[PDB]
RNA sequence: GAGACCGAUAGCGCACAAGUAGAGUGAUCGAAAGAUGAAAAGCACUUUGAAAAGAGGGUUAAAUAGCACGUGAAAUUGUUGA
RNA sequence: UGAGCCCGGGUCGAACGGCCUCUAGUGCAGAUCUUGGUGGUAGUAGCAAAUACUUCAAUGAGAACUUGAAGGACCGAAGUG
RNA sequence: CGAGAUUCCCACUGUCCCUAUCUACUAUCUAGCGAAACCACAGCCAAGGGAACGGGCUUGGCAAAAUCAGCGGGGAAAGAA
RNA sequence: CGAAAGGGUCCUGUAAGCAGUAGAGUAGCCUUGUUGUUACGAUCUGCUGAGGGUAAGCCCUCCUUCGCCUAGAUUUC
């Protein structure tokens, strides 16, 4: 194997953290850097391809791309942080009022049993004119900060999940002066931001997952064989990974109810499949469709962030018109894209006549 | 409610017997059937008919019926002393078919 | 109760093997009170103890 | 009848239902094992326990002598204290 | 100085010691020593194959391997007779 | 089915591998039961420690309770014409 | 939330039974049959892409039906 994904260890959380934004300067527009979705499957399509150069150049190819649920996450906190000869240090962060449920739910562990009593004193102190003190913290972070984050959550009671509870991150906010990120996530506070307004099409992402586990599986799988050098046993699977340049193909709006037409299939259907995304669901939100495969199971949480460095390739500056998205069924060898093509393909049925 | 009570049930042997070993399927449908009476009616003192077993028996050690129609009866069990206050007896009950049937509450008048 | 002695008991009275031989689940009290070869005979006279025919052997 | 002998891993193999238990086809081989208390006075009766036993109570100078019994070391162990 | 000797406290119940000579089966960490007892390893290795067991009831303080009935399997007259 | 028309494969070997059958050993936890081998005391490294000698020493790297599983390293070896 | 049910989606490949003179064949009635009858009957066809399975690690549920639920034990500056 590499030695640089050793200690082969279990990923310390199941969220998966960026470890890196982009460096910020002050001449670029206020903006937010990563965004958090729910892989729901992936789908089969065909692009158009104008790659000038390539022998598919002018022709229609064949494509595997990643769906993610992608409900607007909600803004409800800012943290400032500070330089030190240590690294950054976390000098405070100011949360919104009206915090959500879901984000409480993330914050308490047995949520069923408890008097959910967080942050109430935090509201209390917007409410009874200690609006100067948080005033004072907002202004602590303007003048004593050099990078700005955003706290924002996801909306799992929207994503067709069992689970209750969201996710907590910090987004950095990057292009301009410390007091205008301020005034910016002050402002995004109780709103929620969508994926489009943080990403659009045809840009290349990096997607931070942690990569699926098979558990105590031997060196055969765990390396690919036939002192930390020499191949051992042990946990194989469950790894944190950031996968890099990964191009954003579209964004469907959820409430288009015609996400998976093209301008060359005009046929007024969503992206979900025919029966639904099997163990997953239907995508009834904003979703992103990337290239490629991308870590993690279905149902896992997923941070999206923006590339690093601006790019080098004449992929990332592409163009991708779209002929037409696969709706078939993933259950099985499915052949329709839609219920009313099976009908028309299959005639009337039996208990077509007995139900009518 | 009520204490005593009986309904009438369908257990998906399939989906609990789904994977296991074929010599062990028809002792591990008897064993989900107690979970399943344990579970609906909250008596861990469940009680099945000897006709019950005839028909989970009925095709050999690994021929369990996907789905059986039972009929579960929470009764009191008055002893001298008794741990459980009430137990649950579980009879096989004869149908046509043992599918489309919906949980019904049985009346005793 | 233990009922061997009255199983193999019954066998010989009824000159059947011990598996052709049925006692009653329902007075297993009075089969065990009885033991002796004379109230062997009074059960099965009564009823109580049963020999069970032959295992049908069809030819067709 | 005696001893400047030995004193239960000693002295005969055997201080005891020892040439016994046991082993070997057989010729043969062959152990371990003593001590309540002056006197059984070897715990009546009550209670818990299915019972074995336990706890009260009692005998005795003593149960820190209960027939796993004089005194009761170390190795090893449990509990408490530091 | 030392091998050792003496006292106090606790346990115990029947004999023992100092001094001068005599006498010896007289002084132990070893001998892969002898006998006996006791540890770590350790609640670890491990408790096989003969396909297979299940429901109700009974006895009992206690029931997978105790019984009665009902099922599901087996020996298959060169038998698990 | 039709004088029906046309296409492909047939080997030997004291060789190797794979599939198939049979034989044998193959097994984590829980309740209960339950040994033995072996045991001076120990067990982290690198350099140095004249006698091809290091495990305890010098001086350095360091070094944080109690455990579970896997296991491929160490705790084994010469004697010299 | 759980168990059923319904719908969807997948897998298999056309259930049991009945009927049609379609039916290769197997036999009786009476006398010649130029169209004789009466019974049985492989196989065929129709009812029938029906019948069965479908989450056990598939999808959805407007009051689809039934049931459950503010517990009980320990520990914490």
């Amino acid at each position: 194997g590499s030695l640089a994904f050793l200690p082969r260890k279990r990923a310390a959380r199941h969220r998966g953290r960026v470890k890196s934004f982009p460096k910020d300067d002050p001449k670029k527009p206020v903006h937010l850097t990563a965004a958090m979705g729910y892989k729901a499957g992936m789908t089969t399509i065909v692009r158009d391809l104008d790659r000038p150069g390539a022998k598919a150049h002018k022709k229609e190819v064949v494509e595997a791309v990643t769906i993610i649920d992608c409900p607007p996450m909600v803004v409800v906190g800012l943290v400032g942080y500070i330089e030190t000869p240590r690294g950054l240090r976390s000098l405070t962060t100011v949360w919104a009022e009206h915090l959500s449920d879901e984000v409480k739910r993330r914050f308490y562990k047995n949520w069923y049993k408890s008097k959910k009593k967080a942050f109430t004193k935090y509201a209390k102190k917007y409410a009874e004119n200690n609006g100067a003190s948080i005033t004072r913290e907002l202004e602590r972070i303007k003048k004593y900060c050099t990078v700005v984050r955003v706290l924002a959550h996801t909306q799992i009671r929207k994503t067709p999940l069992k689970q209750k509870k969201a996710h907590l991150m910090e987004i950095q906010i990057n292009g301009g002066s410390v007091a205008d990120k301020v005034e910016f996530g002050r402002s995004l506070f109780e709103k929620p931001v969508t994926i489009d307004t943080i990403f659009e099409k045809d840009e290349m992402i990096d997607v931070i997952a942690v990569t699926k586990g098979h558990g105590f599986v031997g060196v055969t799988a765990r390396w690919g064989t036939k002192q930390w050098t020499v191949a051992r046993a042990g946990q194989m699977g469950y790894h944190h990974r950031t996968s890099v340049n990964h191009k954003i193909y579209r964004i469907g709006k959820g409430d288009d109810e015609a996400n998976a037409s093209t301008e060359t299939d005009l046929t007024k259907k969503k992206i979900t499949p025919m029966g639904g995304f099997v163990r997953y669901g239907e995508v009834n939100n904003d979703y992103v469709m990337i290239k490629g495969s991308v870590p993690g199971v279905k149902k896992r949480i997923m941070t999206l962030r923006k590339s690093l460095f601006t790019h080098t390739s004449r992929k990332a500056l592409e163009k991708v018109e779209l002929k037409w998205i696969d709706t078939s069924s993933e259950f099985g060898h499915g052949a329709f894209q839609t219920a009313a093509e099976k009908k028309q393909f299959m005639g009337t049925l039996k208990k077509d006549l007995q139900t009518s | 409610i009520a204490d005593v009570v009986a309904r009438e049930y369908t257990i998906h042997l399939h989906k609990r017997l789904h994977g296991v070993t074929f010599k062990k399927r028809a002792p591990r449908a008897i064993k989900e059937i107690k979970k399943f009476a344990q579970k609906a009616m909250g008596t861990s003192d469940v009680r099945l008919d000897p006709q019950l077993n005839k028909k989970v028996w009925e095709q050999g050690i690994k021929g369990v019926p996907f789905r059986i129609r039972v009929r579960i009866s929470r009764r009191r069990n008055d002893e001298e002393g008794a741990k459980e206050k009430l137990y649950s007896y579980v009879q096989a009950v004869n149908v046509k078919n043992p599918k489309g049937l919906l949980t019904s509450v049985v009346e005793e008048e | 109760v233990n009922l061997r002695t009255q199983k193999r008991l019954a066998a010989s009275v009824l000159g059947c093997g011990e598996g052709k031989v049925w006692l009653d689940p329902n007075e297993v009290s009075e089969i065990s009170n009885a033991n002796s070869r004379q109230s062997i005979r009074k059960l099965v006279a009564d009823g109580l103890i049963i020999k069970k025919p032959v295992t049908m052997h069809s030819r067709s």
